[PDB]
DNA sequence: GACTATGCACG
DNA sequence: CGTGCAT
DNA sequence: AGTCATTCATG
DNA sequence: CATGAAT
């Protein structure tokens, strides 16, 4: 089930794909509802490149995504949105399903991503503090940031590392992430097809050997 | 392997029993802090483990289970919702638990799990804990017999009429509206001065509660009754606006709505009249709310029957309520219906306990001090022969024995001596000694006043109500008619 | 406010994250004590906790939440099934968490919730986290950076091939086999005399597996190439008796399954066999298990195909299923499959390094009293004029610089002179000191013999080795044929 | 759901009902399978005094329960267990419970009672104790047994106060509560009827006005 | 407090 | 077909 | 991590 | 038609 945009407008409309029915619970909560429409996803996408056409059309994850969307999957093309932003914690399971959904839209809603239409939106890893009704709060996204604002905050101020997204609550998520004027988004794009089919294939399908392989040769861990 | 009862004595001594407890120790308020027990324990154990409003936030799932595992043998979710609930600026007046996750909201949407949010205590919760640790509040054990518990808190301002309360057990219910701090802490101060506070004055201080959703409230009337016996319908009524609208259109705008009621819903039924039709202005319906308020537009189409169909909604759905005062709490350990002065009286009368269990615990503390110290003032004039007689004893309790004797220091005396560091030795001024003496023996004074002094002890009472409300008073919200 | 990525480095990137975390960080037991991280965790925080087996059993959602909110950044179900495994007789050889209340059985009905159950660790656990107080393991911080965490623990047994592991990551897989304590550490101390043990010999003390739920195991040749290699297909076979019944009837009766398999569920498929009357000496199945045993009874009926039959379900039901060996476990950060000798080898390699550090700690420990109980047996021999100089100094630091700087004292040595307490004067025994330095030296110098000395030090890993084997061993469950 | 007995007897069956589905758990793992069935009440059980026959009927554990012990609700009587026992913890919960399901047995089964087929559970309230292999335990229900136990194992020897069944195991269950040899049941009896009548409608009934004042006159809360 | 679907490897 | 840490 | 029913008082 | 500590 899905929290709609007030209007419907193809032109500014974003569909913002959650990792948690709790994270979509604030995000209902701070958003601006006029034109952005929520759709959480409960517990981990399934793998479309590992499965068969039956199991993923009878999912209900996909085909909540699909209906929502209008399209299809063959796809057509513009309905229904002007932005389809993936939103998960900055984890290694958030990261997880990033590649699950990047899979599904590769391989069904393909045009989505060549026109751009696919983000990936980017929650702030770090917030600063320095008691009380003055409490003052700044936030962070990369090594770097965090040493900007370290400084700035100088000592005394205690730094928060986000776990999730559950850990914030709704204002911030639109103050850090969500507003269209303060937000940072990553925007998907794809250079070649072929270079990508074959990394989605060797990731995500479902042989594996290479798999191994690509994590011996690539993944060091240390 | 068997026994016997009549049908008639298991259902008694088992409703006996369940209701007993329902009515203590879970469905309702004590009149003196305001907590049930739950909420009690949430505080008392947060507080025990530094989670307060100055440090950093915690996993609730270890708040809980702490509150679990040490004071309140039930379900994780109890506590939970529990928490939850104390965390939510539209349920309570004045927060007590501050939450970082989602904590539901006025649409009614479900608060995340405790696995993903992090809590702790806010600053003014603090406040019910004041001087906890100065053994100024009777304590009982847990159910481990491993640790001790407050059966009440020290509750430095009247959270009861603030926060209110409700409000199920057995036999009795309790619902008891939120009222604004300054307020009421204005009436208490008054009917400390003036005891035999008749309500009428009292009403003067504290007019009418003040729900944190804020709207209109109606019935002056029914509010002395409310406040009088106990009991009192008052209506509610959701603060309106007009807006103009380009092409002979009128709006009808909502920026608050009743206290207790499903915001998400309210909208679906006012769609719901007009989508049956059951009154004629009706035109389009939109919740238009987002972070940092709500607002709510029924705009009308041309026939703007405005005052018509506002006062429809007014009947036919919430955009007003009645609200009944049926205040009840644990007095005594037992259930009454309590009117204002009762409530306050008791407030009052704890508070008045407390400062004086409190001051005797600080004037004990500083009298074995002072003993200590006059010991230690002697000792330096001695001290070579001291040390020496130290020096000749045969173990701590030898040389003790010896000073005694000897000397004539006391047991507690003897034993702060012998244990005092070689390094200590190195400072023997009488003069350091003789001031922190002095400053002790003004303590003493000063709280042998506050004990035997009903005057100046309620004075104490009246400036520490004073410096509360300064730090938390806040405006009114509601606003009475 | 907008960055680009092309697709093919989004995925690279990402998955590259989650598998590393889910190879080293979830899913795969670290080679040397044999645990996966939230297991460790468990562990070392109920431990933390003096949640320990000779204490009270402790409500599970304070453990859970403890686990949770200091060391284990996921949910409270994860942690919580994680905890009921490692209490599961059925599961693991030997038990590391002991629990109080429903934790599920053998006819794989559900856990009760943490909300009611209680827990500690088992004895043998206690085991595993021998010394880890002594700084002899590598600690790393929590994801707060607030407090410290083993990243592997001391393991005074060898729990991977004794509990075995299973077993899902990106890439790899794992399924490692319980084994018998003590066949295992007589393995592993062979190898420490005979380091160049090869297989075959290790085979003679280290035989096959040995599963809680005993049963019968067949495959020697296959079991000699997991150890060898790594993988293997063993059979597993439940074991059978027959009962003869009253009226020329014949009764099959299984009181062991084989490992990892749901008997509720064994019951019904071998009931379904005869419904279908898929084979002829089908009759009645029953299960009568009760607390204290395992017995199933499949009785038949006339023509007693006996033999015929029981082959039958061997084949068609999981009376006998095949059990396979693939041997992974985290080396050196990074996966690798591994047979009995690398298993063996690193865990007496581990055993080594923590050996070494504990004594390396214990020294220190030892030469730093030492050093200070010198200091004591001088102080007394000019007792009168160090008391002398301490009463003429300023302050604490002073009265130190002056000791030193006079009478040559270390700072170390100072600091303990002058924090003695007065009634320490009380004795002034040169003698007591001697033999506590006496006892000293000889701790260090046996210490130092340990860490200079690779066979000392292997030859107290054999002591100890052998120690845990009398407290914990138990006879064979599984027969090997 | 229920768990039934293997076998069918009128004659020597037990009917546990449990107070949750997780001792209804530990209650199926320990007790003799032969002859006793296990039927969970999943939380509060429906007050029968107060509630409409369609509610009643309705209701999932009401109903499992008629048809689990045959006879109807009219009643008949012998089907089909000989035993009814309510097993619940011993805490204020628990005891709201009895007074649920004895409220319905009265009311609707009355019969059953009469007969004396209608039993409660003394579940142990204390456990007693004294490190790991060899540790000893003994169980007491009252004041008085509790002091013969500390006596016994004297000092160094600790208390455990059951907060609940959740913390017992299942041969425990068996050893003290439901091994026929072993274990102590209350029988519940009706001396009169209409005293009975009056009794169970004050406390279960409807009205309340007249339930607070038998609250005020009888309960003490000191 | 039970049930409900997914990833990951593998046989 | 189901295993067990994760969502 | 939703959904699902029930106690208890009351309007 | 719910409210909120309990199961
Ligand atoms: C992630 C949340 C939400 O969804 C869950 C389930 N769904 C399956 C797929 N959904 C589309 C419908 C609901 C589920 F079946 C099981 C669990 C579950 O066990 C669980 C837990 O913490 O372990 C937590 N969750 C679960
Ligand atoms: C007591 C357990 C079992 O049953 C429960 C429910 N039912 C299942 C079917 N029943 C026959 C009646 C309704 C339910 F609807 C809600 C809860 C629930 O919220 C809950 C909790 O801890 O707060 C715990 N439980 C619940
Ligand atoms: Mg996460
Ligand atoms: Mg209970």
């Amino acid at each position: 089930k899905l929290t709609p945009a007030q209007s419907k407008n193809p032109a500014k409309n974003e569909l913002y794909l959650v990792e948690g029915d709790s994270a979509g619970g604030s995000a209902k909560q701070g958003r601006d509802r006029k034109f952005q429409a929520i759709l959480p996803l409960r517990g981990k996408v399934i793998n479309t490149a590992k499965a068969k056409m039956a199991d993923i059309l009878k999912n209900e994850e996909i085909n909540t995504m699909i209906y929502t969307i209008g399209a299809g999957v063959d796809f057509s093309i513009e309905a229904n949105y002007d932005k389809i932003i993936i939103m998960t914690d900055a984890d290694t399971d958030g990261a997880h399903i990033q590649t699950l959904l990047l899979t599904f839209f590769y391989r069904y809603m393909r045009p989505l991503v060549e026109a751009g239409h696919v983000y990936i939106a980017l929650p702030p890893l770090y917030k600063m503090s320095k008691k009380g009704k003055k409490e003052e709060v700044a936030y962070a996204w990369t090594d770097g940031e965090l040493e900007e604002l370290r400084k700035q905050f100088g000592k005394g101020a205690t730094l928060q590392r986000y776990k999730g997204l559950g850990e914030m609550n709704a204002d911030q998520l639109w103050e850090t992430t969500m507003n269209p004027e303060t937000r940072t988004l990553i925007r998907v794009t794809i250079e070649d097809l072929a270079r990508a089919e074959r990394r989605v294939n060797v990731l995500m399908g479902d042989k594996v050997e290479p798999r191994r392989k690509w994590i011996e040769d690539n993944v060091k861990f240390t | 392997n068997i026994q016997n009862m009549s049908l008639e004595d298991i259902m008694g001594e088992r409703f006996g029993r369940y209701s007993k407890y329902i009515i203590q120790d879970r469905a309702l308020p004590d009149i003196r802090d305001g907590l049930k027990p739950v909420q009690r324990r949430i505080l008392y154990s947060m507080n025990k483990d530094s989670n307060t409003f100055d440090k950093s936030y915690r996993k609730s799932a270890k708040s809980v289970g702490n509150i679990m595992g040490n004071f309140h043998p039930h379900g994780d979710s109890s506590i939970y919702d529990a928490m939850v609930r104390m965390s939510q600026n539209w349920k309570n007046r004045e927060i007590l638990v501050e939450m970082h996750g989602n904590n539901g909201s006025m649409d009614g949407d479900p608060p995340a799990a405790m696995r993903y949010t992090e809590a702790r205590l806010s600053e003014i919760a603090g406040y019910l804990l004041q001087d906890i640790e100065k053994k100024t509040v009777p304590f009982a054990w847990n159910f481990d017999d491993t640790e001790k518990e407050p059966t009440v808190l020290p509750a430095a301002f009247p959270n009861l009429l603030v926060n209110g309360s409700t409000g199920i057990s057995a036999g009795y219910a309790t619902d008891i509206p939120p009222h604004n701090l300054a307020e009421v802490i204005d009436a208490a101060v008054y009917m400390i001065d003036h005891p035999t506070a008749k309500i009428d004055k009292l009403m003067e201080f504290l007019p009418g509660p003040d729900f944190p959703t804020g709207a209109i409230i109606q019935g002056r009337d029914e509010i002395k009754k409310a406040y009088e016996t106990g009991k009192g319908r008052v209506v509610v009524r959701s603060k309106t606006e007009i807006e103009k609208l380009k092409g002979g259109k009128e709006q009808i705008v909502i920026t608050e709505i009743p206290y207790e009621i499903n915001k998400a819903n309210l909208v679906k039924k006012i769609d719901d009249v007009r989508v049956n039709n059951k009154v004629a202005g009706i035109a389009e319906v939109r919740d238009e709310s987002d972070r940092d308020g709500l607002r709510i537009a029924i705009e009308l189409k041309k026939d703007a029957n405005t005052e018509l169909v506002l006062n429809y909604l007014f009947k036919y759905t919430d955009l007003q309520i009645n609200y009944n005062f049926n205040m009840v709490a644990i007095d005594n350990f037992t259930p009454r219906q309590v009117g204002i002065v009762p409530i306050l009286s008791s407030y009052i009368a704890h508070r008045r306990e407390v400062i004086l269990a409190r001051s005797r615990f600080d004037k004990e503390k500083a009298e074995k001090r002072l003993h200590i110290v006059e010991g230690l003032i002697r000792v330096i004039s001695i001290l070579d022969e001291v040390i020496a007689l130290i020096r000749a004893s045969e173990n701590k309790a030898d040389a003790k024995e010896n000073l005694k004797v000897s000397y004539d220091f006391t047991e507690e005396q003897a034993e702060a001596i012998v244990t005092l560091q070689l390094y200590r030795l190195t400072n023997t001024d009488v003069v350091v000694l003789q001031e922190e003496e002095a400053e002790l023996r003004e303590k003493i004074a000063m709280l042998a006043a506050i004990i035997g002094d009903e005057r100046t002890m309620y004075n104490l009472m009246k400036k520490e109500l004073r410096e509360v409300k300064k730090k938390f008073a806040t405006p009114r919200l509601s606003s009475l008619e």
